[PDB]
């Protein structure tokens, strides 16, 4: 499913 | 509230309310770009965490006390602080958010 890098940046990243 | 809207638009709120998160105004590329920087322990001891050599566009997004599912409730903060991130796996990405300062 989702993967730990994916799920950092989908929670943290608002580029 | 950009902390709401957000928290509830990423998946983060739209099943509980989180206390705190932290938001990089950054491209992908620049943050990823953090695991080859400062070389830092982690909060844990853990010693693959990475400080940005430069501070970085952020928005802290923190409950209010009047905070209760399902209304979430966030007091926005902006900021520019250095960010801290674990890396880990090849390519060597972030995978936690450690803290900012």
């Amino acid at each position: 499913k989702e993967t730990a890098a994916a799920k950092l940046e989908r929670q943290h990243l608002d580029s | 509230n950009y902390c709401n809207q957000m928290m509830k638009s990423r998946n983060l709120t739209k099943d509980r309310c989180k206390p705190v998160n932290t938001f990089v105004h950054e491209s992908l590329a620049d943050v990823q770009a953090v695991c080859s920087q400062k070389n830092v322990a982690c909060k844990n001891g853990q010693t693959n965490c990475y400080q940005s050599y430069s501070t970085m566009s952020i928005t802290d997004c923190r409950e209010t006390g009047s905070s209760k599912y399902p209304n979430c409730a966030y007091k926005t903060t902006q900021a520019n602080k250095h960010i801290i991130v674990a890396c880990e796996g090849n390519p060597y990405v972030p995978v936690h958010f450690d803290a900012s300062v």
